[PDB]
């Protein structure tokens, strides 16, 4: 059973180093990327390693 | 870790 | 300087046990709660201990 | 630990 799936809410690491909340729209297992839709309805391909369905609160 | 969610 | 402040984006733990992304609207250091506004524009009082400006992505 | 953010 895959870690990531269509319709799942996830955090995704952006190019600015910050985590944004979005929703998976497509999962590509060959390239290990997902199309993620963000709160502003933008959509980008993000590597699986930079997507997480869960987070541990913590300090910098 | 805790699952994240959006408002439904 | 305080850990939490107005206008800050944070994860907040909700009564369903899940983390939702919101923005701090008010800080109350006497009661150690913040008023947090969520993406549906709802606003609730949440204890400081359940608010985090930062997270470590991971698995449940 | 990494800061979270909303779209601006």
């Amino acid at each position: 059973r895959p870690r990531l799936w269509e319709g799942q809410d996830v955090l995704a690491r952006w190019t600015d180093g910050l985590l944004y909340l979005g929703t998976i729209k497509k999962v590509d297992s060959a390239r290990e990327v997902c199309l993620v839709q963000f709160e502003d309805d933008s959509q980008f391909l993000v590597l699986w390693k930079d997507i997480s369905p869960a987070a541990l609160p913590g300090e910098e | 870790a805790t699952k994240v969610a959006r408002k439904s």
